[PDB]
């Protein structure tokens, strides 16, 4: 019947992207945009001045690869254009221009990145409407709840978002720069300490797949160390692009654990659970039981075996003893502000919020800021 | 089915006229005892209190008349059963109305008093008589067409959880607009 | 007079009518939501 | 038989409603009135406008909850007649329509506050007939007395009203608005010195809850003082909703000993002791002993532990050593003036001085002055 609406999540290390209804994003990739560092010598060859996405994760060797989105603010607007242009004619193969868009982004943002967002989405790809969504209340769409503080932890940005009844509290936003992307550079700098030594871009890219397949969250972290110190069972080996084997132990959790002590890249800030307590505490006393029970994660950063235990504990340690807590961690929260966006996108009721393209003429960018929270 | 409340139709009559003949001795005995003063004047037309209790009652056979009608429609299928019994209830309320201001108005031990309230209860336990009768002849009665839709998608069934929440939200803000609506005609009606 | 009166009732005992309609079908859907949320879902 | 009346007490902090005959209401309810204090961001829900009655109790965490009535004059009507509207249709689930109503009013209120309440009931609801009863009289019905000095403490108004033989005396009738309300406001102040922040509406009803469920009137106040000063017995626990335990000293007995020290809050008037004694003295000689003797208290407010002892021991201090003084506490009273209501609708005698809706047409508001005390 009525045209379905794509649901792009921009995420800073994933673009998924899909249609409203479906309940798994139809394109999953890297959000990289690769160019070769060398000089082309066949004539016939190496002539594509830019590779985006999946293309770019198989010719990592030759090519410089640049994220265009930093900490979930866009940097390079060419490149994002770029990514846009793939993910519309070349993963979904369809016309931007009848579909109506729901794009995502982390909360306490510049308005420059969305007021660029959206005259991008309506002077060059001519969409019929679209809207920008926040990541935290699109993961508790995707949860099917109205109350509950949802941790966000993607690649570039980390962020706490409550909400009661369908009512968010911005006072108790909180929002952490410390992501997958930190955790990536910081599993590089102690992987330095065996002697594997990890510089290139594809050499990151290279590091992320190692952590993504062997980090994990500890329970107890001084008694890991002192287990991984004593015995040799927490060492597992990984085999390299080139054929090398390397064997990392205590800094399969030792590069999770950055989340919860940040102090470890320097970083100032408390860890994730902190926040999430601190958040709790800046909500008004009555709702305090509620989110304490409703504690959803969402986010690839969120993916690691066992952070939900210690997140658990964690909280259950600040938190008053009398108080029930609960991490709600769905085994597909990676998708979860995907899923939650698609559920948006097929509500009648959300038919009536889309920035339609009439109202982009009259007010300019700056609509952007009137019909978004 | 139409036989009955035509029945019940006739018991609504019959209890109205008897309504009626006691308010005519009610506002007799008012005027003997010299409780009000009656002016015999159409104030308003019928309005509701013009020469005293005997308006009321007019509309209160008003009312009963539009409530008989609606037993027809119910029995032709032009009105819902909700319909029906809105006319009761203002038929209720004009009784109710009725019989608290003689009841007032008029010496406790007077036998006008007594008949009053009995022609009162009877007028309303036959209106209910011709409620439940309509009711029943009625086949929209007992009639739903919901019933149990679930998705296998779970983007489909959170689609419909949130979708029935919005009609649920939207349904019950109108229904304090809908009240509100009701509360304005009514102080339009009557403002003194 | 009164015609306004009744009128008004009408809208506001269909919108009562529906209004619990609304309430039995969320209801119903709300029994079976187990079935096509995960078990951290319920 | 004869349709059953209405009784509705609608005090500064307790709407009780029910029906003619029973002995006890069928809806007690918070009359406040909730609105949203936040942004909604999850479509799904945040709709409604305004929340009233327990849901608002429900709520409380996002909303900011109002009282229609301050000091037992009716301040917002709007929000009045939102709260007479749950009462009617939601809580009694009855037509207004076709019951007579009887409503409460404390006496020396302004004029206006009765016939707007009069022009309400009677084009807004449209109800057959109403009664405005004062509630100091509805609770002697309620003590089966004819005779008697009623204390009438609300959670607005606190007012004495002496009645012989069925026969009130105006001019001895006292008005104090130190009341619940403002022992729960002087409790927060106090509660701030034990470090205690309680700054919301909600905040406010938390602090109430705890008045309600762990103050009590001293029988000697200087003699408490340097009990809880000398021991940590008197002190006890209260668990907030958000899990954190406050632990409350002195203040137990301090929040109600304003009842009869006044001047803790700065108001100038006698505690509430010396105002029924001057209430006696301003009555005739050969009536006093029948009052002293006959002494009612009701209301939420007199539900204090220990109350009905300290109120004998002062009025024997200031009453005349012969006279013999009885308080009349019965373990019910915070329902007396609400039980005195549905006695007062079963009464045959009470059904002609209904104001009909007749009268009301062809007087206007101003009948309730002349058939109503
Ligand atoms: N199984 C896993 N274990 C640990 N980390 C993971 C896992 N899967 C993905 N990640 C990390 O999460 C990031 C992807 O998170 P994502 O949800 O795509 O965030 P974004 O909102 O930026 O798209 C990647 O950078 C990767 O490092
Ligand atoms: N058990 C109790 N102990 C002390 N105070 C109470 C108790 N129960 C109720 N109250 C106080 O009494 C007030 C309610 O009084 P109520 O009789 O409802 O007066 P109103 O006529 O205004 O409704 C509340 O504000 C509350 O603070
Ligand atoms: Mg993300
Ligand atoms: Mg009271």
């Amino acid at each position: 019947d009525e045209t379905t609406a794509l649901v792009c999540d921009n995420g800073s290390g994933l673009v998924k992207a899909g249609f409203a209804g479906d309940d798994a994003p139809r394109a999953v990739f890297p959000s990289i945009v690769g160019r070769p560092r060398h000089q082309g010598v066949m004539v016939g060859m190496g002539q594509k001045d830019s590779y985006v996405g999946d293309e770019a994760q198989s010719k990592r060797g030759i090519l410089t690869l640049k994220y265009p989105i930093e900490h979930g603010i866009i940097t390079n607007w060419d490149d994002m254009e770029k990514i846009w242009h793939h993910t519309f004619y070349n993963e979904l193969r369809v016309a931007p221009e009848e579909h109506p868009t729901l794009l995502t982004e982390a909360p306490l943002n510049p308005k420059a990145n969305r007021e660029k967002m959206t005259q991008i989405m309506f002077e060059t790809f001519n969409v019929p409407a679209m809207y920008v969504a926040i990541q935290a209340v699109l993961s508790l769409y995707a949860s099917g709840r109205t109350t509950g503080i949802v941790l966000d932890s993607g690649d570039g940005v980390t962020h706490n978002v409550p909400i009661y009844e369908g009512y968010a509290l911005p006072h108790a936003i909180m929002r952490l720069d410390l992501a997958g992307r930190d955790l990536t550079d910081y599993l590089m700098k102690i992987l330095t300490e065996r002697g594997y030594s990890f510089v290139t871009t594809a050499e990151r890219e290279i590091v992320r797949d190692i952590k993504e397949k062997l980090c994990y969250v500890a329970l107890d972290f001084e008694n890991e160390m002192a287990t991984a110190a004593s015995s040799s069972s927490l060492e597992k080996s990984y085999e390299l692009p080139d054929g090398q084997v390397i064997t990392i132990g205590n800094e399969r959790f030792r590069c999770p654990e950055t989340l919860f002590q940040p102090s470890f890249i320097g970083m100032e800030s408390a860890g994730i659970h902190e926040t999430t307590y601190n958040s709790i505490m800046k909500c008004d006393i009555d709702i305090r039981k509620d989110l304490y029970a409703n504690n959803v994660m969402s986010g690839g950063t969120t993916m690691y075996p066992g952070i939900a235990d210690r997140m658990q504990k964690e909280i259950t340690a600040l938190a008053p003893s009398t108080m029930k807590i609960k991490i709600i961690a769905p085994p597909e929260r990676k998708y979860s502000v995907w899923i939650g966006g698609s559920i948006l996108a097929s509500l009648s009721t959300f038919q009536q919020m889309w920035i339609t393209k009439q109202e982009y003429d009259e007010a300019g960018p700056s609509i952007v800021h009137r019909k978004c929270f | 089915f139409e036989e009955q409340i035509l029945e019940a139709a006739k018991s609504i009559a019959a209890a109205t006229s008897a309504l009626v003949k006691a308010a005519s001795a009610a506002q007799r005995e008012l005027v003997a005892q010299g409780k009000v003063g009656a002016i015999p004047a159409n104030a308003l037309d019928d309005g509701q209190w013009s020469q005293g209790l005997i308006s009321a009652a007019r509309m209160v056979a008003a009312a009963t008349n539009n409530l008989c009608e609606a037993a027809n429609a119910a029995v032709q299928g032009h009105a819902s059963q909700e319909k029906l019994i809105s006319s009761a209830k203002q038929v209720a309320a004009s009784t109710a109305q009725l019989l608290v201001a003689c009841k007032v108005k008029a010496d406790q031990d007077s036998e006008a008093m007594k008949r009053l309230q009995a022609a009162g209860n009877a007028v309303k336990r036959a209106s209910d008589n011709l409620v439940k009768a309509a009711q029943k002849a009625a086949a929209f009665e007992d009639q739903e067409n919901e019933t149990v839709v679930v998705k296998e998608k779970m983007v489909g069934g959170i689609a419909q959880i949130i979708a029935a929440q919005e009609e649920m939200l939207r349904k019950e803000r109108e229904l304090e607009e809908a009240r509100k609506k009701l509360a304005q005609i009514r102080q339009q009606q009557y403002k003194f």
